């Protein structure tokens, strides 16, 4: 597995979210 | 020994998130507990072989082999489970676990801890302990990000750049050591915070002392 | 832990738990193999000493012992849980000891013993029914059980170090049953005025406090800092089957921590609804009328000890075991 990239959009509304109560 | 060339992950404080990719699903779950669900394909459904249960500090491993086919949540246990410690786990899982280590690691980069309202600049220290990421959001526009490697600059005009090693750091325009100033102050502050109120937590006996939020904008 | 001694009567029924011929069913088409406890012990302490594995002690454990040490208590016999102290240091060993108990498993058949190829694989698919294996910091054994159907599950478990699995004195009992294997050596059969000396144990405490709980059917415990989450539900067995706590004072806050447990292991309802279907299942396969009982049973418990500020979570578990009614009230 240790090819793996995960880094794709819905990561991306998850980070919005989190800066989101800034 | 696995403990020789990676850290064990803590899954304290982080929000859930169920996040697919190409050969795997990797969930956060409610409970906090690290799920890792692996992939097959037959026919024209996708199934689950087996399923990676971590524990929040990832001591205790559970991991188990039911038959299930690919859902909205992680398969339910079976009998069929192996019940492990973090220093005998044997070297066929550890690529998956540095796998789940890597993944949790990023998205502590990127969990806010604390953030600090200055009168010039949002701060942002992430939860990616130690050495974590230090975002410096000043209001006018520029960017600072500090990690244990690079550190990251944005101008107004969007001149995007970076830096490498402490050879620049005192040969540059003055204004931008004026921002640098102010991020290291910052940064000081932040640490400290964190560390008095870590402390207070470990005396305490309840209810998470972090996020915490701090000012506000003028 | 204490020392005490199985009387003739108590032998005996020893002796009948040990030449108790239990089938074993064969998920598939595999046939229902007629083994017994001494058998079964025999052939896997021999293969283990061979592969060269020390066997210090086996033990009866479970349900059985208590039905040992008194006859035809509310306990019933569904559970037939043995112990072989065994040493297991890498994962090497724990793969011998599948292998050396599959094999084990192959030697019982009453015609196609001949059948030296039938492979490992095929026998976990077809006569395990649960497997357990834990290496941790302190806790380390292995477990592997027999079918559960018309007969009795059978569960053999090798400990090599076990955080003192302590529970109600009711099921704390441990039987070294080394004296009665080895005793048949003699070629007349066991009588009145001539038994062998088998030796009981207590996991924690005296024993003889115990066999007194037991004889008096009392409900206790002494080390509930590590207790977890089916504490609750073994206690409410305890409660559907007529025993009392030792005293009405400290059990309203045992019956406390066992709450509060419960719900720190078990936050999330379907996590709920699932152990609780499996352990209805588990435990009152059939006694139809006992179900009822202990759903209610279960109930008062959890409306009587849910802490206030849980009151939400609570009707939703109360709902859950109220769903459970209407359906054990019907069929």
């Amino acid at each position: 597995i240790d090819d793996e990239m995960f880094y794709d959009d819905h990561l991306e509304a998850y980070f919005e979210q989190l800066a989101i109560p800034g | 020994t696995l403990r020789s060339i990676t850290s064990p992950l803590v899954a304290h404080r982080l929000k859930p998130i169920r996040q697919k990719t190409k050969k795997a699903v990797v969930s956060i779950l409610d409970s906090e507990e690290v799920c890792v669900e692996l992939v097959k394909e037959y026919a024209s459904q996708e199934y689950v072989k087996e399923v990676l249960q971590i524990s929040s500090d990832g001591n205790t491993i559970t991991i188990y082999y039911p038959n299930f086919p690919l859902a909205d949540r992680p398969p339910s246990p079976t009998d069929n489970i192996s019940r492990y410690s973090f220093d005998n786990l044997p070297e066929k899982y550890w690529r998956k676990y540095q796998y789940a280590s890597r993944f949790v690691q990023l998205v502590r980069s990127k969990s806010p801890k604390i953030t600090y309202f200055t009168r010039y600049a949002k701060c942002i220290l992430m939860e990616n302990s130690p050495g974590a990421d230090f975002e410096v959001w000043f209001y006018d526009g520029v960017k600072i990000h500090k990690t244990e490697d690079f550190i990251q600059v944005i101008e107004k005009t969007g001149k995007s750049y970076t830096l490498k090693s402490e050879s620049e750091v005192n040969s540059l325009k003055e204004e931008i050591k004026m921002y640098m100033d102010h991020a290291n102050e910052g940064h000081r502050i932040c640490l400290a915070l964190e560390s008095i109120i870590s402390e207070e937590e470990r005396k305490t006996r309840s209810a998470p002392f972090f996020p915490i939020i701090i000012g506000r904008k003028p | 832990m204490a020392f005490s001694v199985l009387n003739w009567d108590q032998v005996s029924r020893l002796h009948e738990v040990l030449t108790e011929v239990v089938p074993i069913h064969g998920r598939g088409n595999f046939p229902t193999l007629e083994i017994t406890l001494k058998d079964i012990v025999q052939t896997v302490r021999s293969r283990l000493e061979e592969a060269g594995i020390k066997v210090h002690d086996v033990r009866l454990n479970g349900s059985a012992a208590g039905h040992v040490l008194v006859k035809d208590n509310g306990l019933g016999c569904k559970d037939l849980d043995l112990i072989f102290h065994v040493a297991l240091p890498t994962e090497a060993e724990f793969q011998l000891v599948r292998d050396v108990v599959l094999c084990s498993l192959l030697n019982f058949l009453p015609e196609g013993v001949n059948k030296l190829k039938i492979s490992p694989v095929t026998l976990k698919e077809a006569y395990v029914q649960k497997l357990v294996k834990v290496c941790t910091d302190t806790d380390r054994w292995s477990l592997i059980s027999l079918s559960n159907k018309n007969g009795k599950n059978v569960e053999l478990k090798f400990v090599d170090s076990i955080r003192r699995q302590f529970e109600f004195s009711v099921d704390s009992f441990q039987i070294i049953l080394d004296s009665l294997l080895f005793f048949y050596c003699s070629n007349n059969p066991i009588s009145e005025h001539f038994h062998p000396t088998v030796i009981g144990e207590s996991m924690y405490g005296d024993f003889e406090e115990a066999f007194d709980h037991l004889q008096n059917r009392l409900i206790a415990t002494k080390n509930p800092e590590e207790i977890r989450g089916g504490g609750l539900l073994k206690y409410s067995n305890l409660l559907v089957r007529d025993f009392r706590p030792t005293d009405q004072e400290e059990i309203k806050t045992l019956e406390r921590y066992m709450c509060s447990r419960f719900f720190i292991d078990f936050p999330d309802i379907l996590e709920q609804q699932r152990k609780l279907e499996t352990y209805l299942q588990n435990h009152f396969a059939e006694e139809e009328r006992s179900k009822y009982d202990y759903l209610m049973i279960l109930r008062r418990v959890v409306n009587e000890s849910t802490v206030c500020l849980m009151g939400h979570e609570r009707r939703q578990t109360l709902n859950l075991i109220s769903l459970l009614a209407l359906r054990v009230l019907a069929e």
